This record gives structure tokens, C-alpha cells and sequence, in this order.
């Protein structure tokens, strides 16, 4: 007889866990694990002795965090108006899709114990924690403060954290570069919200002062800003006052 | 009483989100008394089952945390918990277990070290070291999984085999990482009453200068950890640009206050001769030369 | 006794002191311009 | 005799260093 | 330190051997004794050598182990020559650093080349110790000149390129 058999009579606890664990990991209610309080806490049932409960408390960190991220993604999918936050939500959805596929792989290969499950998903601790922390501040932070907040993480020394930060920053910053593209090429302003270093003044009654620069909002990753402003102003002047549409 | 796993309420980007300072007051399922069992094989299997969870830092039915371990204190978490073994275990099994328990202490200490020292205020060197610690933990769990598989299917498995396997496989690297981490904790708590990691590794490496495997591991760790510092130095000497805003780099360029901008623009000599400095604290012995 | 040499020792020391009196006074003027604002 | 000149030289070295440290302190505090 | 490293390796092998001897459920004490019998000489030799790890210095220890490589017993000479390789590697690393770059590594007195900080002239800051020259090293009087000339080249003439 193996070691695990001789202990069976003297050790009582509810493979059955692995039967209902995949449904709990995907942020869904289970016969033995039930969420409560708007999916902010998970109740471990009776008949799970000290050790297994202590181990599960580490595994269930992924389930609750993923459920919170899924709630955020489903809630703010098409409600936010700012382009920066929308791009952030897009990349967040992509990351969650990868996580779900990873879980499906971990449980397609029938696992032997809870520990192999924990080890398989272990590399996702930093990604999930970072995404939860950033999404937690999607409300108070404005369109530009959010971009600056993410940008500060691209310098993180940790390859995993900096990898996810620089992965998300590309798509988060693309809309800003689209604003700059429209301003540079045609000479027009797109951002309806205050998330750019060039603005207008409808109340003004003279050309040279309708457009003004905001030196405080100039991002660090942009270059030759004082030339971008002049290019855009001269374009507006040419295509709306001189009416030289051909050139 | 119901059991709940609830969400807890320079930001710590890797600090545990859920509550983990919960210590169970009494066992949820009352197991057999250890004194009641007299057979040696049964005791060995029971202690093995309890030990698999202990090695990850969790409590068991027969291995319990010492009353001195307070999760609130930072130093207590960093140094890891101390375990007490039930008095009714067999003497030989008790000794062998007391040797193996230390591995759970190191693992818990490293896991709590990551959740504290991996933020922006501790610099790129410490962050990159936390990366190594997290990769080592991932490797160590594959040593624990194999042990569990052998316990489950191998009939010849016994406590001595576990002791020999763990000691001969993972003891050395774990000891190195834990010692470096605890030394960093001691130094950083002393300084409150960054680039210092390289000094700790170099100081640590003097004692293992004759040991091939330990020297190889320490040299590899030093090489990967220092790579960020080499990046800063390379950019400084090739393009004259300082990049990382953590003030880690030795050549400290400082911003002129807005109140004096007009003054410093006129007298650019003082701008270019006073607002570039050399941070002597973070210098290695290679750069400890005036002309260099 | 200290060896005599073709180069004037006292001249070198005196020039060093004068160059140390120019740096001091220029630094003082700059600090005065900095403090009063 | 020249000992006296050397002594004054070192005294002015210290005074210059103090002035530079004063500049650094002032700039650090203003920031 | 290298001696302790090889000692740890040997102890690990001994523990694995014991685990093999008791995995095969033994019938009596005598089969156990016979299974581990070939370890009498190795354990006695290791205990005797480790017993003198304190009084013996860095170089006297190396010379003490080196004298056992000539033992006629295949088992004793086998373990002595096995341990001597890793024990002598650090000495050859000191010699490597001295030969190639031209710098002294040993902080302790375990090498036949030393310095004199109190001296105020190049040719006599570095001196040789003919008593400490090991038997297994060759062309020592050429090693000394190679190292001295390299120190001279890379610190006085400042010819770093070549």
C-alpha cells in the first residue's frame, strides 16, 4: 500500500475539490464555494480542515481578483467616453481572455492535486495584482493623469511588471498619438475632454489668442511640442482664413 | 463560525490583495490524537501529509506556529514563522522534522519579502532581485510537487528520502537567497532610525570564494541583478542622458527650482558645475577613485 | 633646509591664493543674488 | 615661513567647500 | 572552503548509500555492516583531515593533503586525489589572476608572492617567498617576473591598450 492509503482512516477532509474548482476559478458560483457581498468575499465550507483551507486561501486569490476584473470590464465596456480609459479596458479584456485560456489549459490536463494547479497559475500573481491596482483608480484619475500614472510603471525593474506595463502602455498611448496625428496633419482638435496640451477659446474674438498652449500638460514622451503647436496653428489659419484648400 | 476569504481594504503594486493575516483558532476538523497512534508507519505518513503543507508556510494539525510569530510586525514576517512540533511525536521523527521545518520558514520569509520590497521606492536593483526570488520560488514548487507525487504513488518513500532529496536539491540556493533578504531587511530598518544590494552580495561572496557551486550561483545572481546599473552607466557614457527617476544612479543631476530659473539661465556656469554631483553612497570599489 | 629651485615657490602659492580669492568672491556674489529673491 | 601661506590656502579650501554646501542646501530646500 | 565543499559532496554520497542499504529491507545487522564496509577508510580519512582544520593554516593544509596523494592504498589515495583537485583549484585561480592580469587576490598568507605597502620604491614593494613555493608549481621564478612586469606596465606606464 502507498503512503496516501495508510493515512486515509486517520485523516478526514472533503479529487472532489478539483471537480468543482474550475467553476469557482472562472468567477462562478459553485455547490461548495459561494460568493457573497457583491463578489468581494468567498466562503470556504465546513469539512475542509486547516491545511487545505490555508492552501486554498492562496489559490482563491486568483478567483476573486479575476471576478473583480470581469465585473469592471463588463461594467465599463462601452460607457466611458475618454479614449485613454477605453484603450486601457481593451487591453484589460485581452489579458483576461489570455487568463481564461490558461485556466482552461490547466484543467484540460487533468490535475492531480491543488498544488500543481497553484504552480501552473503562479506566474499570474503579478499581472493580476497590477491590473487590479490600476483598474481600481479608473474613476478618480482623469484622462491624462491616468496616462501619466501608467507611464511611470514602464521604468519598473521587474521584468514581469514592466513587461505588462509596457504592453498596456502602447495601446493606452495610441489614442494620444492619434490626437497628435490629426492635429499635425490636417490641423484640427479631436479631444472633447481635457486630455491634450492644446485647447481653444470660443469666447475670444481674435485669431492669435483663440488657441493657447498648456505647458503643464505636455507629456514627457512627446518631442518638439512647441513646433507641433505652430504647425497646427498655421494649418488652421491656412485652411480656414486664407481658404487655400488646394495646397 | 463561517470562514471567509475577503478582500483587504509609491503604491505597493505586489502587496497581497486578500487578507492573509488570518490565523485559525481551532481546527475545523478534529483529527486523531498523535499520542493515540502507536504504530510508526502511521505516524510517518501523518507527519508527511502535514509536512507537505508546512513546507509552503501553512499550519498543520501537528505542526503549529510559535506564539512569538506576530504577522503584524514586518520583521516577523520577513524572518519567517517558527514552528513547534507536537510533543507526542516519535523522537527520531521529531528530530528529522525539526531539520526539515526550516525550509517552510525560508519560503514564507521570501514570499513575504516579495510583497514588501517590490515597489518603486526601493529601486531597480531591489526590484530586479525580487524577480530572481519569484523565479526561484516557481522552481522550488516543482521540487515540492515531485515530492508529493512520490509520496502518493511510491511505496518505498519515507521521511529520510524526503530529507535527503530536499537537502541535496534546493537547500543551498534557498539559504543564499534567504540570508541576503534578511540582511537587506536588517540594513533597511537600521537606515530608517537601494544600490546597497551589490555591497551585500560582494560581502556575502567572500566566504564562498572557494566553493564552486555557491560561487557560480552568487556570480550569476550578481551579473543579472547589476544589469540595470550597467544600463544606466552605458546610457550616461554613450549619450549623456540620465533616465531612471528613482535617483538610483551615482551621477545625480538635479532640477533647478522654478524660483531661480531666470538666475541660473544667465549664470550657466553654476548650472553646469554645481547641479551635477556624484552620490558617494552608491559607489562600488571600482569607481572609488577620484580620477575615474 | 628646503631645496631651492629655479621656479618661484612663493609665487606659485601666492597665485593659488589669488585664484582662491576670485572663486570665493564670485561665489559670494552669486549667493547674494540667489538669496535676495 | 611658507607654512603660513599653506595654512591660509587650506583655510580658504574649507571656506569654499562650505559655500558650495550652502548652495546645495539652499537648492535642496527650495525644491 | 573548497575542502568543506568536497566534504559535503562526500557526505551526500554517504547518505544516499545508507538510503539504498535500508530501502532494500535488510535481513540482519551483518548485511548492513557489509554493505557499508567500503566506507571505513573514507570516513576515517575525512575525520582525521577535518580534525586539523583549525591549527593548520591555508597553505599548510594544502601541503598536508598533498602528501596523501602518494599513498599506496587505492581507496585512500583515491579519496585524497579526489579532494586535492578541488582543494587546489583556488590556488590555481590565484596563480591565474596573477599571471594574466597581474594582481594579488589572496588576502591571507597562502601564496609565494606578497606586497610591502611601507616600501617607497617599485622594485622592492613586491618580494618572493622561496619557502612557500609549492612542489606542484613549475617555473615559479618566471611567474614572478611576468606578474611584476604586468603590474609595472598597467599601473606605471599606463599602457592599458596592449
Amino acid at each position: 500500500l502507498t503512503l496516501s492509503q495508510l493515512i486515509e482512516p486517520y485523516y478526514d477532509t472533503l479529487q472532489t475539490i478539483l471537480t468543482y474548482l474550475p467553476y469557482t476559478m472562472l468567477g462562478s458560483d459553485s455547490k461548495i464555494f459561494t460568493f457573497s457581498n457583491n463578489y468581494t468575499r468567498l466562503e470556504i465550507p465546513k469539512d475542509i480542515n486547516n491545511s487545505f483551507s490555508s492552501l486554498l486561501r492562496e489559490v482563491f486569490e486568483f478567483a476573486i481578483l479575476y471576478k473583480q476584473l470581469a465585473i469592471v470590464v463588463d461594467r465599463y465596456k462601452g460607457t466611458l467616453v475618454s479614449a485613454i480609459k477605453t484603450a486601457y479596458i481593451a487591453i484589460l479584456e485581452a489579458q483576461l481572455n489570455k487568463y481564461v485560456n490558461d485556466i482552461n489549459n490547466i484543467f484540460n490536463n487533468k490535475p492531480n492535486s491543488i498544488l500543481v494547479v497553484y504552480n501552473s497559475i503562479f506566474p499570474w500573481i503579478s499581472i493580476l495584482r497590477f491590473l487590479y491596482r490600476v483598474s481600481n483608480r479608473l474613476n478618480r484619475l482623469d484622462g491624462y493623469e491616468f496616462l501619466t500614472f501608467i507611464y511611470s510603471f514602464t521604468n519598473h525593474g521587474d521584468p514581469k511588471i514592466r513587461g505588462i506595463a509596457v504592453t498596456a502602455f502602447t495601446e493606452v498611448v495610441k489614442p494620444y498619438y492619434n490626437i497628435v496625428e490629426h492635429w499635425i496633419v490636417k490641423g484640427e482638435l479631436i479631444d472633447n475632454n481635457n486630455e491634450f496640451f492644446i485647447i481653444f477659446d470660443q469666447e475670444q474674438n481674435e485669431f492669435n489668442s483663440i488657441i493657447k498652449l498648456l505647458p503643464k500638460k505636455i507629456p514627457a514622451f512627446i518631442k518638439s511640442s512647441d513646433k507641433i503647436f505652430q504647425i497646427g496653428k498655421t494649418l488652421i489659419f491656412l485652411n480656414k482664413y486664407c481658404r487655400e484648400l488646394k495646397w | 463560525s463561517p470562514d471567509y476569504v475577503s478582500l483587504r481594504e509609491n503604491l505597493d503594486i505586489m502587496s497581497s490583495c486578500i487578507v492573509d493575516s488570518v490565523i485559525y483558532k481551532s481546527q475545523k476538523i478534529a483529527g486523531p490524537l498523535l499520542s493515540q497512534i502507536s504504530n510508526l508507519n502511521i505516524q510517518q505518513a501523518l507527519i508527511i501529509r502535514e509536512l507537505l503543507f508546512t513546507l509552503l508556510g501553512h499550519e498543520g494539525h501537528y505542526i503549529q506556529y510559535s506564539k512569538r510569530y506576530d504577522p503584524t510586525s514586518q520583521i516577523s514576517r520577513i524572518e519567517g514563522p517558527d514552528y513547534k512540533i507536537a510533543k507526542n511525536l516519535d523522537i527520531s521523527l521529531k528530530v528529522i522534522t525539526k531539520k526539515l521545518v526550516k525550509f517552510g520558514k525560508f519560503y514564507s520569509g521570501l514570499k513575504s519579502f516579495i510583497q514588501v520590497f517590490d515597489n518603486n521606492k526601493f529601486g531597480k536593483i531591489v526590484q530586479k532581485f525580487c524577480s530572481e526570488v519569484r523565479k526561484f520560488l516557481s522552481s522550488y514548487q516543482q521540487v515540492l510537487i515531485n515530492v508529493e507525487h512520490e509520496f502518493k504513488f511510491n511505496k518505498n518513500f519515507n521521511l529520510n528520502m524526503l530529507d535527503s532529496l530536499l537537502h541535496q536539491e534546493i537547500s543551498n540556493e534557498m539559504t543564499h537567497l534567504y540570508q541576503i533578504g534578511i540582511e537587506i531587511s536588517r540594513i533597511t530598518e537600521e537606515r530608517q532610525k537601494g544600490g546597497l544590494l551589490l555591497q551585500v552580495i560582494q560581502e556575502r561572496m567572500v566566504y564562498y570564494k572557494g566553493d564552486p557551486t555557491s560561487l557560480d550561483f552568487l556570480t550569476q545572481l550578481f551579473d543579472i541583478v547589476s544589469s540595470d546599473y550597467i544600463g544606466m552607466l552605458n546610457q550616461w557614457l554613450l549619450e549623456g542622458v540620465i533616465n531612471d527617476p528613482f535617483d538610483e544612479f551615482m551621477i545625480r543631476e538635479k532640477r533647478v527650482p522654478d524660483s531661480f530659473m531666470e538666475i541660473f539661465q544667465s549664470k550657466s556656469e553654476y548650472y553646469w558645475n554645481e547641479l551635477f554631483l556624484i552620490k558617494i553612497d552608491g559607489l562600488l570599489n571600482q569607481f572609488q577613485n577620484s580620477t575615474i | 633646509n628646503i631645496a631651492t629651485t629655479t621656479k618661484s615657490r612663493e609665487e606659485e602659492l601666492n597665485k593659488r591664493i589669488v585664484n582662491y580669492k576670485i572663486q570665493l568672491k564670485l561665489m559670494k556674489n552669486f549667493l547674494q543674488e540667489l538669496i535676495d529673491r
